[PDB]
């Protein structure tokens, strides 16, 4: 007997917090719109796709060689262009870290071809890496906290939801780039911080 | 991540468990910081540093990129991360993210 | 003559309690849920079957060689994640135990193939085998005591609907597995239960 | 000049109170429904037959050689599970006795093959016979009044219809069959009687 | 319908009309009752009666199936319906409702 | 240059008060009811045909050789079961008196093929007969009085529309058949008469 | 329409202008009426007649089946319509709705 | 460069007072009805063409050899029978007087062939004339008032239009004829006149 | 449309601008209004003349149709426009609809 | 079902009526339990006890793998259900939940 | 790697004040009306070309070898019939001047072909040129203020849009062509200006 | 733009930066305006001159088509706009808007 992923539901209840998402931008972005982001999933070949658009950024992340799909998302905009991505799977059945691939096109501004398409090693454990393509000049940015110990506080769950975060050190792998002289100024204010859920989930 | 424990008022290294040589330490950029509020910079050679840790704390490059905090006091209890980042296709990457934790006996 | 099964209906008014149901999981049920049990019937070859999909789990109870076809079924969530199902046909024309197969799926967590698929005796009388088969880790105890003396007490008969159950102990059967060392705590607390009424009856 | 039968509407206001058929089960029928009865109605070969489903029972009376056609019936619910039906045609247009086929089967409990299947002799003038087939051992007694002299007092006829019924005794016929030891308590108590207008008229 | 009347205080015989034979009065159920308020039953040769109607009835069984009230009253007067049932498969088939209506002159 | 009948229209305004046709009938109608009078009307080869259903009535009137189409009718319920029809045209183009065939079918009591099928001479200038033909014994008189010159006070004319009536003794035709000694009281009482506009005008 | 005129208190004939056989009178009703209020008459040979014009009433059927009104008063004044009806298919057909009217000068 | 005649639109503003058609008839009309006039316009090889069916007249005026097409028209009922149609065209792009066809079909009331067919010289500058044709005897008078240099008090333009109307003696044209000896009472009394605009403009 | 101007209390001729001939002036219809009230009609060779305007007005029919208003006064001026119609297929076809406008200086 | 009857402060065996062998013991799980209340358990060979049941059973497994209850009182009165379970993969199967009801006569 | 313009979206929010253009005419326009403007706008072959017809003109405006394509449009209708229109595209890639042709048909009004048809050079810096064709007679002046200095005060941007505009003097060109003596009153008053955003952006 | 500065009461040029021929001048609109406020207009050769500035400005035509302000004042301060349109098909075609800010230091 091995532990398998479920087929595919309309709608699913168990959502476990796979990767907390930032990406600074330079054009501005006012505050959170609810029902702007749309997000599509894809399960194919043990490689677990989710494709949102919201805020001029369509965000093409790659999970591969997995055995967890993705459930939902949540994006919200931070003071000072902050964009805060939550991301959902399923269950986490295997305790190893996971090759990515985020592709990230600004489809409203400072628009263009591939600017940057590099590997970005995990920090913590050098298990894994980002292949991370930006298609764009928009982008400032881009740390990705894979299976984060804290939720973000004033992320509200939806209601008959449950949430599980991994809670081991041992899990969590930091990819992080800034393309401008920030200091990773990602970390955002978090004072205004709003969360709306995605829509085609 | 490493809890290290040491008395109070000593000198106190904290790990940053990575590596590096002096020519990429010009095109290296390290940080310490503690529960997200930042304690010393090493941006391109330069060791710059806060005021509520100026005089307490040496860098030992050598020793695994440490910092040295002198006269350690219950403030001073937290988790430090270490942040390094290296210059790539005009673009600072993140390749190290080592968190080590301090804690205060009195 | 002989007393026959009447030709199916689209809305039934006389039930009977054939099956009270119990299945212990390990992942959190918060409490009862209206409208999420869907279930669906089939009487082929004198085997009533009945397919209900609720609260994560996907229950296929199959009563072999019986003239009796389902009506209505009742799922409930009790404390401890205690899940209580409550099965209904039209009426018990022969006093006679019938081999039972329940199939019991994980759908949406704890998920994977078959991990039991064996053969519960009936405890009483000895008459009947419940070939169970659990696809996935999440069930903890099954507790099937069919043709049951008691109504759960808070469970509510809906309007213009007749209840009829079983007051024989002759005719009462009980098969109980457990996964864990739970000593048979499929027994609800009820003190927060309640019921609803499954779909597509 | 002959007085003929009119060509079929689809809302007949002259109601003609043609047969009081009371029909006793052992099953609990608790009070009337709205909405309960569905009767369909056929005039074939001078064959008036109405085919009323309801309560758990559908009742295929056929009236045999006769110039009237069924225009509405009504099904009540009596104290002691008496079921109460009133019938009702177009007009008499022919003072003669016509033979009768009840079909009564038990579509929801009770459930079998044809019974009794014999000929009731009419008790009044014996010049007209019920070939009554009941298909389950539901039915207990079976009371067939037609050309009622009285009107049940708690039938409330429908407004802008129009109620006619018979007035002489050398006109009505009884057809009565009781299966168990009852003493024809077919009679009902009719203290909480209500009556309930068929569909399909 | 018989309209039989007949003077108060005096023997009142009711005619059912329906002749049954005494082989066939073990198998046949007879039964009077007037205003649907029952009278007297001869259920499987049982003569079985009422208690408002126990001392002044008495069954002729020959002379048309009938009762003689003794002493009527107005408080007899009223229509009586004689049932007579037969049993056929297991289930008892009414053959008679004969209606007879008694008026009372005082 | 020679006047001419206009097109037809969906909708008539000015109508003109042709006839005022009672019927008698010996089946109970209580009083007028709002919307059942259903007319049909056609003019083919300069005769002007109108067919209304109402009340247990078909009514099929035909001017012959005439010069106006019907536009309109009223059908109400006096006392003493008396019909009266009132039966509109366009306009009075010439002053002559018109053969008519009135054929009134009983269609819900009293209903049967041809009873008296015969010529009504006018009593009025003897210019005109009715060619008046009864399918059923369920009327008792027919009083047509054609080109009135009293329209009914009771007759609420339509707003928006403009009615027109004959004022002259020379142009009114009577034409009267009772079929029971009723001394012609096709005169209704009118002190509850109501009247109620036709569809399909 | 005949508007007869005629002085007060004098004798009134009214003319239905409609002749009738003796032979077919009896197959023939005849009636006259004034405002809807009935006058007198003559169903199948039966001189019928009101209690508000019995005495002053004669019919003289030769000369076009006509009344003649005696002691005529402005009361009598009105519009008289003659209604005869024939004995066809087992139905009276009317055939004759002739109107007069009575002037009353005083 | 010269001025054309824009491409045809669904709504117009811009509207100009062209035409004060007065109609006189002898049949009956109360007062306007709002939304009873329905017109149609075709500009069709420099022909404005607009035929205008309302309150029992079907108007069909046509402007030859013309570079305006019309926009609109109102229909009002004044006293004494008088029907005053105001007409509307785009503009006036050349100063010239243009010869009208006018054809009034009464489609309701003295309904008839072609009566009068004949040609009004227009009184005023005798540049032009309108071949008048009607369809019955209905008409009593026409007054066709081309160019008017006065508007009607009591049109109530309506909103978001722009009114233009001549304003020169030089353009105005009168074509008149009474069938009547009516002294030109076309002249209404203006005291119950109101306005209503057509549909289809 | 000539605006002709005249003194105050002076004979004032109004042309109508359309001549007509006598054998004509019988099948045509002319009449003079201002402000749509009604002055003088000649219909049918018939000089009928309104209260208003009865004794200070003279028709000359040759010189263009004429109105001579005699002893002009200010309640005279306004917009007088003359009408000529014709008779032609039983309708009077209008064909002159001329307008003068007289104003009063005093 | 057994209703065994028995007087007040009695020896009061309890059958199970499902015997078990010892080797069979240490795999088989025995508890038994008085309206969903539970009484005693053999879990693995361990003869765990409840306090209200400590000091008054003795389990006799031979003898239909019983209770002896003594002392009896009203409050033991009830219907007591015997639960063995057997390890079958991995699973514990459930083969035996005869109910025995105990009545106190006093 | 190269800025490139986005592929286009249903609903834009990231607006640039390209260009202020202002078209007297001598026809009356009241005030701004909402809905009125309906603008059609194509990115082919590097030219953005934007269609919006509103207040009788229709303005074609195509901005030749460019990266930028419309998003948007306003029109607003100021005192002595000035009308405003407002344009709008992505943003500003390249900074340089470009070839416009802008085509000014008069719809509803003054209406003919074409008038100017001639070429504008800008004003300030004189590096392009507005090739302008006036398909009418309605224009009465023509000012093209291409990426302004100053937004205008009381337009009011629509929520959840962004506007940019340029801030250079060195980008602003000016195209001005006036028909009649009007000293450049193409500025309007801007007491009782309004703007209205257009349809199909 | 040139942002051209000078103190206060002197002689000020402000130039246009266009140049025009004196035989091109009778076709060339010429008008400066400061802040949508008219200055002076130069219409077909005809030099109109606003109040507020009739008496301090001389157009000087050759230097760059320049107003020279006399006396100038802190209210002269401002943008000055100089717009100049010629005469191309019935219609006056701009081709200058350029802008000159005049800063004033007392």
């Amino acid at each position: 007997y091995k532990n398998t992923i479920c087929p595919p539901r309309q709608d699913y209840r168990y959502w476990y917090f796979v990767a907390e998402l930032t990406i600074g931008v330079n054009y501005d972005i006012n505050s959170t719109i609810i029902g702007e982001c749309h997000m599509s999933e894809s399960y194919i070949d043990r490689n677990a796709n989710i494709v949102l658009t919201g805020y001029g950024l369509k965000i093409n992340m790659t999970i591969m060689d997995t055995d967890q799909r993705f459930v939902a998302a949540a994006e919200g905009v931070g003071k000072d262009n902050k964009l805060s991505v939550l991301l959902f799977t399923t269950q986490r059945l295997d305790k190893v870290h996971h090759n990515i691939s985020v592709t990230i096109t600004c489809m409203e501004m400072n628009c263009g071809t591939t600017k940057y398409n590099s590997d970005l090693p995990e920090s913590i454990h050098k298990s894994s890496s980002c292949d991370i393509t930006i298609n764009g000049s928009c982008v400032t940015c881009v740390n990705l906290e894979t299976d984060p110990t804290k939720i973000n506080p004033h992320y509200l769950h939806p209601k008959n939801k449950y949430l599980y975060h991994n809670s081991e050190y041992s899990m969590r792998g930091s990819y992080g780039v800034t393309f401008i002289d920030e200091l990773n100024q990602c970390l955002l204010d978090i004072k205004e911080l709003s969360y709306d859920i995605c829509y085609r989930e | 991540v490493i809890h290290v424990t040491k008395e109070v008022k000593e000198v106190a290294t904290l790990s940053c468990g990575h590596n590096v040589s002096v020519e990429e330490l010009a095109q290296t950029r390290i940080y310490w910081q503690k529960e997200k509020k930042m304690v010393l910079t090493m941006m391109s050679g330069d060791m710059n540093i806060w005021p509520e840790y100026k005089n307490r704390t040496i860098f030992d490059i050598t020793n695994n990129l440490s910092i040295v905090i002198l006269a350690l006091r219950p403030s001073d209890e937290g988790t430090y991360e270490c942040v390094v980042l290296k210059y790539e296709k005009d673009a600072f990457k993140r390749e190290h993210l080592a968190e080590v934790t301090l804690s205060v006996k009195a």
